[PDB]
């Protein structure tokens, strides 16, 4: 009942073309139970043809996916313009004025780039376990969220997308770092053979990893919005299978520990220690390689704890990723 | 008994059960255990079930 | 922003570039000389990154074109297809050249059309103010394609040094030498820029085209005409991270930079399976993705002419398996489950290895959105076979007395000949050493 009455709450809240509804004010019935099965049939009535005006008109579908593109940067030509300049300006901590800088080259590149419908892709306003942030800047997106749409992804929801946009670029500014080591070694002292295989090995580690990390999040993803349609009768069961793929988001990411992100940072800070090694001009090599075989280290320590983990599905996606990565 | 047989498919998992754990196809046996002798001669550790998930996978 | 100027030189290599600006135009929707297709944009999401960036909706090719042969170039207008061209970018009317068949012709001709060679190629470099990169779309057969193109990989490597260098270049055939007899000379004199002056190659070869162009493709007498079907394709194949919306190596300096273990180790094997139309019937029936990666690293699409028992010894270091289109994304990682229980690929027991798999959706046609698509870029450490073949057929020709005396008349005064020889040695000893 009371639910019900939530979702003829919601139906008032995108406007007056679906209250009064045609049907339900015709029969009533009052003799043993079946007056309770007249709640549950309105209980997806009403909650239905919201549902399909949304879709409809009101672009559901569409605001899902554009929500899940930028937070998780499925679609990446945009954003060799996007992360390209944006690295360029984020480089010195922000005094008052960068984000204002932002997103004016967000939407330079934006259209450069040429996305789907650039006055419908432009919703981008740029934001600048108990985690913090461990990198150097607050750099995030928001979306433009209205409700009635506030109810299929929340607020509460947009900052779990946040935080999830965080963790991907972290890894991916690595990868731009790794890409300018690449190309001003393109032309050392006396250890140019040795920086060329430190290179290739950090280079081919990051490139696997981060291929994976987008792409496991994306197999599940595929995955729930065909069960998202096939399943669909009230609203109640499939906004909480929705939330099933927010804890799909959940096992690729909450997964790594604090300690792992220390461990993970520590391959940021050995790149930008190379790159100026290139352009002053063997010790520091030696260096950087007990550092990358301590870091090879640390990732077999974290197969041992990921395998004394709670021995759930979870957990038997998780040990045979880092066996995987292990066997590289 | 007709509800099973709509959605549930009971009685053929009766079936099914007698060609595994009691052996009653041995095409889907012989194959197994051929390509499981060179895992089963060592002795077992921890990453021992990493890949008999995958050589029971690619035995089906 | 990842703007490439691609270098069309030579006999050969102007016409393999012809037919890969005439297949972009079939993928994107769009016309040589209009648009009539409004699938440009809503089907592919990304069009300026080989094409100059559009003035009228008029996608300019951001290329270059220079043979000493006026044959390859009258070939051209009378093509519905060069209306796309621009007849002030590299010549207008009437463009000519030498005789002219010569290493030392366009060795000599860089510095006489010094000025000229430097100057409209350049206007398109300022264009965009972060070019990628060159690509030198030259030949190695004839001395039009090797004599000119060695020039071009000395002076490009100062005045734009912080720039990528890669060249998708096609080996000369060695089944007999009447025709042509300077083989060995302006081959090896090209394969040392190749090397120092150039970071790395996409080998192409020509005695393993016949090998697949009476494989599949049923011909009786092997014409040139065919030589521009198995080329196009996988120009146009692997730039799909680039061209495409792609998310991870999406750049030219993405893909290279994962494959190259060291420099002078740069040469790379290349394999496309699908070139067969009447496969087209049984694709209905979803054709999976979990059969199309297990021939690739068998070797019957290899495009390299290599040795069969020379593979024990040798380790794969590098592997690319790019797929394309229709991928069927939950399966993907299912293909590369059953990489590790063959071991088909040979691993170096110094270091990792990594057999990397991308994905980017194809354009939006009926041939292309139907039928599953694999580009391999291998690395394997058994390339030395062709570099054993040159130079066994370099050191015997030398002893015959053979263009000793009617090569040195122009422009060489000292013997460079042991400068190539021991350079290429270099690369065999340091491809042996790389595995410990």
């Amino acid at each position: 009942i009371l639910s019900t009455g939530k979702y003829l709450n919601v139906v008032r809240e995108c406007g007056h073309d679906v209250t009064c509804p045609d049907a339900k004010e015709i029969t009533y019935t009052l003799k043993e139970q079946a007056y309770v099965e007249r709640i549950e049939k309105a209980y997806n009535y009403a909650s239905k043809v919201l549902l399909d005006f949304l879709m409809e008109e009101e672009e559901l579908v569409a605001h899902l996916r554009s929500i899940k593109h930028y937070f998780l940067m499925d679609q990446g030509d945009f954003f060799v313009h996007f992360m390209d300049l944006t690295e360029e300006e984020l480089k010195k901590p922000v005094d008052d004025i960068i984000p204002t800088r932002l997103e004016a080259l967000l939407e330079l590149a934006l259209r450069m780039s040429t996305a789907n419908t650039d006055p419908f892709k432009d919703d981008l306003k740029i934001e600048l376990t108990e985690l913090a942030l461990s990198g150097l800047e607050s750099f995030s997106f928001d979306y433009i969220v209205k409700w009635p749409l506030s109810l299929i992804i929340n607020r509460k929801a947009l900052t779990r997308y946040q935080m999830l946009f965080r963790h991907m670029f972290y890894c991916k500014h690595v990868e731009r770092l790794l890409c300018n080591v690449w190309i001003s070694n393109k032309t050392s002292a006396k250890w140019f053979a040795g920086a060329f295989t430190l290179r290739q090995r950090m280079l081919n580690f990051v490139q696997n990893i981060q291929y994976y990390m987008m792409f496991e999040v994306m197999e599940p993803t595929w995955h729930i919005l065909e069960k998202n349609l096939k399943s669909a009768s009230n609203i109640d069961d499939v906004l909480s299978h929705h939330t099933s793929f927010l804890d799909n988001c959940l096992k690729d990411c909450m997964l790594t520990n604090p300690e792992l992100l220390k461990i993970f940072s520590k391959l940021m800070s050995v790149c930008v220690m190379f790159t100026n090694c290139l352009q002053r001009f063997e010790s520091t090599i030696n260096n950087f390689d007990s550092n990358f075989s301590a870091h090879l280290m640390d990732l077999l320590d974290k197969l041992s704890m990921y395998s004394t983990s709670d021995c759930e599905h979870s957990m038997i996606n998780i040990i045979y990723r880092l066996d995987f990565n292990g066997f590289y | 008994l007709d509800v099973l047989n709509k959605n549930y498919n009971l009685l053929e998992h009766m079936q099914a059960m007698r060609r595994y754990l009691l052996l009653g196809q041995g095409d889907f046996i012989r194959h197994l255990m051929d390509l499981l002798k060179p895992e089963l001669v060592r002795p077992a550790t921890t990453l021992y079930q990493h890949n008999l998930t995958g050589i029971l996978e690619t035995a089906v | 922003p990842r703007e490439i100027i691609t270098l069309q030189l030579g006999q050969c290599g102007n016409q393999i570039g012809f037919e890969f600006w005439k297949q972009l135009c079939a993928e994107h929707g769009i016309s040589p000389e209009g648009i009539v297709e409004e699938f440009a944009t809503e089907g592919t999401d990304r069009k300026d990154v080989f094409f100059y960036q559009a003035d009228d909706e008029h996608y300019i090719p951001r290329a270059v074109l220079l043979d000493l042969e006026p044959r390859v170039i009258h070939s051209i207008l009378n093509s519905p297809y060069a209306n796309l061209y621009n007849p002030e970018n590299i010549y207008l009317s009437e463009h000519g050249g030498g005789a002219g068949n010569n290493w030392a012709s366009g060795f000599s001709q860089g510095e006489k059309i010094h000025e000229d060679i430097f100057d409209i190629i350049d206007r398109e470099a300022d264009g965009s103010d972060s070019l990628e990169g060159f690509v030198l779309c030259h030949s190695i057969a004839g001395g039009t394609g090797s004599g000119l193109g060695s020039y071009l990989l000395e002076r490009l490597n100062d005045r734009y040094p912080k720039k990528l260098v890669q060249t998708y270049s096609v080996f000369p055939n060695q089944d007999e030498m009447s025709h042509v007899v300077v083989q060995p000379y302006n081959s090896l004199l090209t394969l040392k820029r190749l090397t120092q002056n150039a970071d790395c190659v996409v080998v192409l070869d020509n005695t393993a085209l016949n090998r697949i162009a009476t494989d599949r493709l049923h011909i009786q007498n092997p014409s040139f005409s065919q030589i521009n079907q198995l080329v196009s394709t996988i120009m146009s194949a692997s730039t799909t991270t680039l061209r495409y919306p792609g998310y991870m190596n999406n750049d030219l300096i993405g893909l290279i930079a994962s494959l190259i273990p060291t420099p002078r180790l740069h040469f790379l094997m290349t394999g496309y399976t699908p070139l067969t139309t009447d496969q087209s019937v049984a694709s209905v029936r979803k054709t999976t993705v979990l059969d199309v990666m297990r021939r690739l690293l068998q070797p019957k699409n290899v495009m390299v002419s290599t040795g069969r028992d020379r593979q024990t010894n040798h380790c794969y270091i590098a592997i690319l398996n790019i797929i394309q289109g229709e991928v069927d994304p939950t399966q993907v990682h299912k293909s590369l489950q059953r990489i590790r229980e063959r071991k088909l690929a040979n691993f170096i027991p110094w270091g990792p290895a990594s057999i990397q798999v991308a994905l980017s959706r194809k354009s939006p046609y009926l041939p292309s959105a139907h039928r599953v698509s694999g580009l391999m870029m291998a690395n394997h450490t058994n390339i030395s076979s062709l570099f054993e073949r040159t130079c066994r057929q370099y050191d015997k020709l030398r002893k015959r007395e053979a263009f000793l005396e009617q090569f040195r008349k122009e422009d060489i005064f000292k013997d460079n000949f042991d400068e190539l020889d021991n350079s290429r040695e270099i690369v065999q000893q340091l491809i042996d050493e790389y595995h410990a």
